[PDB]
């Protein structure tokens, strides 16, 4: 039909790049979701998780390494997924409601046995503001951020970030400087050589804000590293252990160094840059990029090999903080703040449940 | 302003001299017009081009008639050395030869007749190098090799100064298998210099960049070994810009780590902070209508472009010098016993 | 603007592949376990087009059952799909002036001849070609082209010199360079007649041909009555622009990046290669599109899919592509070169630069060395190889048997 | 090190200052701009000299060596081998005769510095500059070179550009139509030619009066053909250079002189 | 009560013009008398200093980035007899943030002994300035301790007046002062 061709062109849309950052795919896969929740016949509510999950499928085996539109459509689920046993308990009548959002889950396998009556169309509209109230979350995570952020800066620090390319932070040291009045300032280094058309276009804007800025070089931030106690870290995306699907380049080992000097390592993330999967192979996640930018001279007779690389993976005990919209949150809390996000089945999004 | 390393006075940048007191050799401005517009030295590189230009200006002598060539040439070859020190400030391998010439200014008595002034100068100095930097070099190559078997990797990086002839030699002089990683960074490219001569040389080469550099070490990797720019007295080592991440990490990930050096590159001098003593060059480079232009100007920005840096000796696990190997807390006993001594 | 027409035509280079191509196209070839039909069909639909028009002048029927079983004869793809059938030695040109008498084209549309792989965008392509348009009336077109900066004389089959404008860009003349190891034919010749109004101009090499050219509608009927070009840049760049039609100007484009097209087997040892590994950003391997393919990245540049039987104690080296299927044994080596899939590998063999396609079971201790291997096509025990051992379709090969340079056996 | 040599071949000065003289101290302006000395044939020196010789109190040391020969009776080409075995000191650097500038050569003595290219002969150049309208002159006389014009954009190769070959009018674009060797081509073969540019004869040269010796380049009239054979293999020999740059310096070549010292040329 | 570095700290602002502060903390309750003497000096020479006490210590060393430790006497391995009290800790605090770790001393506060026990040279104090009730009838008991002693591997530099020293060239020095016969300094040489 017509949302199915719209899928197609939006699976197009995912191909060859035609949207990145872990922003405004996430919105446009769900602009483009309720189209196909205005245009299907599901005639019975298991169903409908199949006209979804199969659509995933359609998606992340389409494009495995984008995460904030992989992430929505578990999520999506989740609402209904919680209100199937919604309309399941209050359909009978003895135990209608007990209403205690958390059973034991290692149990809850381990027992088994074998007004809004019905009003079957419901599951329709409350996704259609659960269309819309996901996007309004979204449109302003960043005061949950700032809220606690200030809380937990202080004033009289020089600081470090090594991810220009997050319009999070560049929109939050606006105000951090702006509502309170701190003075600092920011070291800022390059995504080499990827993030650095934005690494000189970070501190020009914050020159604007001047906040005692200046640019280091790649190489060179070992060498003031001691002078640093602080590094904030504007991440891409966020897996179960609270090692997390960072920016582009460069972010890991100063990660690392910032680690080994005992200084505390800070991150950034909206809610809905969670994801309930598990970074089994850390090279299936990390992408890279090409040989061009690298060298540009293409020796065909000589012809050495050269690598690129663009995302960066930390380990969580690398990481100390996860500055979100709903607080600041352990590197290994991160399943239960998911957990009450996601459920078990659509975690292995496939059609052969085997 | 809270660290205030903008305020740290390692280098100016002054320039547009026009004094003629002295007869400037035109040569060595030459050698200043090839390091400071676009830098092409390691530090042995220097070290002989340093010495490439002092055996040509000896040679122009121009002695005055009521001086003695002990007394103008200790100002004359001193007062072209401020030259430098405008362009670039000194090493060590500047600076051992540099005092080690002065002493043969000053063993010199007034009996030559300027024609015997070349050749006990000429081969003596030709000697220093041919002893202190050639067969010293020699040495190097035996050693490195028998702590090298076949079919393994090297990761080097920037532009090497005395293991590129060790990687010619495991490689084509005895045809052992081996791959190499060369990790060079903006801004300084000098590492593709490496990249072309062994891969000219006809061996495995993978080039890599520095914000790259953990997937590196996610292969089969070992044998992470460094140039070197000066050996501190605890067992810092100072060297290029970005030695130490690496050093830390291949640490960190449990492979050896060695730094090929000789007795010429130690030092007296000590410190332990990278953010102390060190050198600063044009800020201008780290641009390239380009992005942003105005690092001067403009409220609130500033540029830095660090060029050497410390790495804690107990991310070094050996030090190879042409006398041998030592572990890197035992650097300064070569200072009583062969520098100055041997 | 709108309504991106476009011609795309195979079945120019029989001549070149010729122990190959008896039962298919050239353009059916797989470069990297699939073909460049697709290749250019997918930089067309970065174009944004909607309609192509295929050229099959040899091995007709078996081009649109391919294209029955793709995804292009199914209505959300960019383009509606028509091809038009010709007998053989149909050369170009000829099979535009035939379209034109038939004359579907109508303005703007996209030449691609021979077969071409690139990273270019389509975008400021265009505009510049619009800017041409807004410079003058009198335009023909713009020849889109890369720079081989450090490599002269290896773009294999002919060397092509190009001169053009400082400023505008408009191509001046071209005459074909001869063969760089032959010494001997030394002399360009260009006509200063012809060079007025530019005074500054530009004369170079190293821009590598790939015949991507767009243009209008009016340059092929003035193609129409002179009936007697056979070529598209042999004779008829060169006659357009020697004086003999008046203010006539055709542009170039020269992009600093990678686009290229194959000529022989010389051009698919090295883009293959190139593709292999990360030049051909962004349109990379793992993408999987076209036969919705399975392939997982590892660093050094490895393509496996699902379904690999990788052995025990078999080093992979740099520069690889598996597909499924596959087994690989004990003691082999896989090193710079591409494996097909649903192929049998035995025990003891060093695969070395070689492009071994689907279905092949290789005998044990038997090395290949720059030797690529078509579908069907087994082998024995102790079969060596060398350089340009170009062995083809459904060959089997016994035991023992070492062959010489250039095996063009079938 | 560096010596300077003029040479020579209506008259009247018009400038104020004489047409011989406008290259002797300008050469020399400041500390930097000292060659060794200077040449010069007799020209009728008596006026030139006497003017020049003015004003005293600055060390004017100029040592002049006066042939009859090289002075429009012979090919300067050929003259010159024989007149600077005596005449060798260093590098080498040629003047033409009426030459005028804007900008000093302080900075294209710089130029001449950072050669660690082990050239043989850099040439300073510039095109024609903007000149008045289509004139009420004859047809535009133009000199075809045959070079490279643009920097070089490769690293490490050709980083000053290169003049390659040498002709004008009347010579092959009236006989032979503008033929080029597709050998001497191949090297650096991304080339760039002009129409309006003037050979400014200034000419940094070096030390190949020690290997001008072998023969071929021996045949050398006109001092620009030893780049015009390809010199190599059927590898290649030793490399030239060209530099030039963008506006605000002046020259003359033509009898419009007369008219390059009345409206460009006002000294205030 | 370190005589060295409160001379040196002196021309450490005067010559050297460098501006900084320092923090100071008390040897309680024993160098307490001099750490109100020590800042004061140097509120004369106005080095923006301010009295920490000793329980906070840890809570401000992490915007502190170095320390300079006084010591009293120094053995073979680097590890050094300090000064009174409360500084072993703090300069194992100090190693934990990964924070470089200072000594002065003079060539004369060397030692060719080796430190055998730690316990038979770190010598303790009274009761008396720890609690002055002196209860007989409760009668707890309590522990003072007038030397402490640090390790080498949370030392990193013996500024000298003959150079910067590794915590483990502390031989080398000292074998050039000292012979191995009177090291055992003993009438009976068994």
């Amino acid at each position: 039909s017509d949302v199915n061709v719209t899928i197609d062109t939006f699976v197009a849309k995912l191909k060859r790049r035609q949207v990145q950052g872990s922003y405004a795919i996430a919105l446009e896969t769900l602009q483009l979701l309720m189209r196909f929740i205005s245009a299907a016949r599901w005639n019975h509510v298991n169903d409908l998780i199949e006209q979804i999950r199969d659509l995933g499928n359609s998606l992340e085996k389409a494009h495995p390494t984008a995460f904030s539109c992989g992430n929505v459509i578990r999520r999506i689920l989740a609402v209904l997924r919680d209100e199937v046993e919604e309309d399941t308990m209050s359909t009978t009548v003895t135990s209608t409601s007990v209403a205690e959002p958390l059973i034991s889950s290692m149990f809850n396998l381990l027992q088994k046995p074998e007004s809004s009556m019905k009003t079957k169309t419901d599951y329709r509209q409350v996704a259609i503001q659960g269309i819309k109230d996901l996007i309004d979350e979204i449109k302003n995570i960043d005061e949950g951020i700032q809220q606690i952020a200030i809380d937990l800066i202080h004033d009289h620090e020089i600081l470090l970030t090594p991810t220009p390319d997050s319009k999070t932070v560049l929109k939050f040291l606006i105000t951090a400087r702006e509502r309170s009045n701190r003075t600092f300032t920011v070291l800022v280094t390059e995504g080499f050589p990827n993030n650095t058309k934005n690494a000189h276009e970070f501190a020009k804007k914050l020159a604007q804000h001047n906040i005692e800025t200046l640019v280091v070089p790649d190489s060179a931030v070992f060498a003031l590293m001691s002078r640093v106690g602080k590094v904030i870290i504007g991440t891409k995306a966020v897996f179960v252990n609270g090692g997390t699907i960072s920016s582009n380049s460069g972010v890991s080992s100063v990660c690392e160094c910032a680690r080994e000097f005992r200084t505390p390592v800070f991150a950034v993330a909206g809610l809905y840059k969670l994801s309930p999967l598990y970074p089994f192979d850390v090279e299936k996640f990390v992408e890279f990029g090409g040989s061009q930018r690298i060298l540009p001279r293409m020796d065909p007779r000589k012809r050495l090999d050269t690598v690129n690389q663009i995302t960066d993976y930390v380990p969580p005990e690398n990481i100390d903080i996860y500055i979100t919209n709903v607080g600041g949150f352990n590197p290994s809390f991160i399943y239960r703040i998911a957990w009450d996000n996601y459920k078990q089945i659509d975690v292995h999004l496939d059609k052969n449940k085997a | 302003l809270e660290q205030s390393f903008d305020n740290s006075s390692l280098i100016s940048s002054v320039k547009e001299l026009l004094l003629n007191k002295d007869l400037i050799h035109p040569s060595i401005l030459l050698l200043t017009s090839h390091l400071a517009h676009y830098k092409i030295v390691g530090s042995i590189p220097r070290c002989i081009a340093m010495l490439e230009v002092f055996q040509i200006v000896i040679k122009d002598y121009q002695t005055p008639k009521g001086t003695t060539l002990s007394r103008n040439l200790t100002s004359y070859l001193s007062h072209q050395i401020d030259l430098l020190k405008k362009a670039r400030p000194l090493s060590v391998t500047m600076g051992n030869a540099i005092r080690w010439l002065k002493q043969e200014i000053s063993l010199i008595d007034p009996s030559t007749p300027d024609k015997a002034a070349k050749k006990d100068l000429c081969e003596k100095i030709g000697q220093f190098a041919k002893e202190k930097i050639e067969l010293a070099d020699q040495l190097i190559i035996d050693n490195a090799s028998t702590q090298i078997e076949e079919s393994t990797t090297i990761v080097t990086y920037g532009s090497s100064k005395v293991l590129t002839e060790l990687l010619l030699h495991n490689a084509i002089s005895l045809k052992k298998n081996i791959k190499v990683i060369v990790v060079d960074s903006r801004p300084l490219f000098e590492g593709r210099k490496m990249a072309e001569t062994l891969r000219n040389a006809g061996v495995n080469v993978m080039y890599a960049l520095i914000t790259s550099l953990d997937t590196i070490f996610n292969m089969d990797v070992d044998y992470v070994f460094l140039g070197a720019h000066s050996i501190l007295s605890n067992g810092f080592l100072y060297s290029r810009a970005g030695t130490a991440m690496l050093a830390m990490s291949a640490k960190r990930r449990n492979i050896p780590v060695l730094v090929c050096c000789e007795s010429l590159k130690f030092s007296q001098r000590v410190q332990l902070d990278s953010v102390t003593f060190n050198e600063l060059a044009d800020p201008n480079d780290l641009v390239n209508k380009n992005i942003l232009d105005g690092w001067q100007e403009l409220p609130s920005l500033n540029i830095v472009n660090i060029l050497y840096d410390l790495t804690p000796p107990e991310y070094i696990k050996k030090v190879i010098t042409e006398f041998g190997a030592l572990p890197p807390s035992s650097v300064p006993v070569i200072l009583r016993e062969y520098k100055g001594s041997a | 603007e709108d309504r991106l027409q476009a011609v795309v035509l195979t079945d120019s280079y029989e001549t070149r592949f010729m122990p190959l191509t008896a039962v298919k196209p050239r353009c059916l070839l797989p470069l990297a376990n699939v073909p460049l039909i697709e290749y250019t069909l997918e930089f067309l639909a970065k174009a944004g087009v909607h309609e192509v028009f295929l050229i099959c002048s040899s091995h007709a029927n078996q081009i649109n059952d391919y294209i029955e079983n793709s995804k292009w004869n199914l209505p959300w793809s960019p383009f509606k799909i028509t091809t038009i059938m010709s007998p053989e030695a149909r050369c170009t040109g000829d099979v535009m002036r035939d379209l034109d008498n038939r004359g579907i084209i109508t303005g703007d549309f996209i030449l691609v001849s021979g077969d071409v792989l690139t990273n270019i965008d389509f975008s400021k392509m265009l505009e510049f070609h619009k800017k041409m348009h807004l410079q003058d009336k009198d335009h023909i077109s713009t020849m889109c082209l890369s720079k081989a900066s450090t490599y002269p004389k290896t773009r294999t089959i002919e060397p092509a010199a190009f001169v053009l404008d400082k400023s505008t860009s408009r191509c001046i003349y071209y005459q074909d360079l001869p063969l760089p190891s032959s010494r001997e034919k030394t002399s360009i010749q260009i006509d200063p007649e012809l060079l007025d109004n530019v005074d500054e101009f530009v004369i170079r090499n190293d821009l590598i041909d790939c015949r991507i050219d767009i243009c209008t509608s009016h340059v092929p009927l003035i193609f129409q009555e002179n009936f007697d070009y056979q070529s598209l840049r042999t004779d008829f760049v060169k006659g357009v622009i020697s004086s003999d039609i008046l203010g006539k100007h055709i542009y170039a484009y020269l992009t600093d990046e990678y686009a290229v097209r194959v000529e022989s087997w010389q051009t698919y040892d090295t883009i293959s290669q190139d593709f292999l590994g990360r030049w051909c950003y962004p349109l990379v391997l793992d993408s999987n599109i076209q036969d919705d393919q399975t392939y997982s990245y590892e660093s050094r540049h490895i393509y496996k899919e699902k379904d690999v039987v990788l052995a025990q104690s078999c080093k992979i080296g740099k520069c690889t592509a598996i597909g499924s299927g596959t087994k690989i044994g004990e003691g082999t080596k896989i090193e710079n070169s591409v494996i097909g899939r649903n192929c049998q590998i035995g025990e003891n063999i060093r695969i070395k630069n070689s492009f071994i396609w689907d279905d092949c079971i290789i005998g044990n201790n038997s090395i290949i060395d720059h030797s690529l291997i078509a579908s069907n096509a087994t082998l024995g025990s102790n079969v060596r190889l060398n350089d340009g051992c170009i062995i083809g379709f459904n060959v089997k090969i016994d035991d023992n048997m070492d062959l010489d340079r250039n095996t063009k056996i079938s | 090190s560096i010596q300077a040599f003029v040479f020579c071949g209506a008259l009247l000065p018009i400038g104020n200052r004489p047409m011989i003289e406008y290259v002797l101290d300008w050469c020399d302006q400041a500390d930097g701009l000292t060659s060794f000395l200077s040449l010069r044939k007799q020209q009728f020196e008596l006026i030139y000299k006497a003017l020049s010789n003015s004003n005293h109190s600055h060390h004017l040391q100029d040592p002049k060596k006066i042939n009859f020969i090289p002075s429009k009776a012979n090919s300067t080409g050929e003259s010159l081998q024989k007149e600077l075995l005596p005449r060798i000191n260093g590098d080498f650097v040629i003047l033409p005769c009426d030459f005028v500038t804007d900008i000093p050569p302080q900075v294209l003595v710089d130029q001449f510095r950072n050669r660690d290219d082990n050239n043989l002969a850099m040439t300073i150049y510039y095109k024609n500059s903007l000149d008045s309208s289509i004139d009420k002159k004859q047809q535009q006389k133009q000199k075809q070179q045959q070079f490279f014009t643009v920097y070089s954009e490769n690293e490490d190769s050709e980083r000053q550009p290169i003049l390659l070959d040498v002709y004008s009018q009347r010579d092959v674009t009236k006989t032979k139509y503008l033929q080029i060797r597709s050998h001497l081509l191949w090297n650096y073969p991304n080339l760039t030619v002009s129409t309006k540019l003037l050979n400014s004869f200034i000419y940094f040269c070096s030390f190949e009066l020690c290997q001008l010796l072998k023969l071929g380049p021996q045949s050398m009239s006109r001092q620009a053909s030893f780049k015009d054979p390809f010199t190599g293999n059927q590898g290649i020999f030793i490399l030239p250079n060209e530099t030039l740059f963008i506006r605000a310096n002046n020259l003359n070549a033509y009898m419009d002189a007369n008219r390059f010292v009345l409206k460009i040329k006002s000294q205030t």
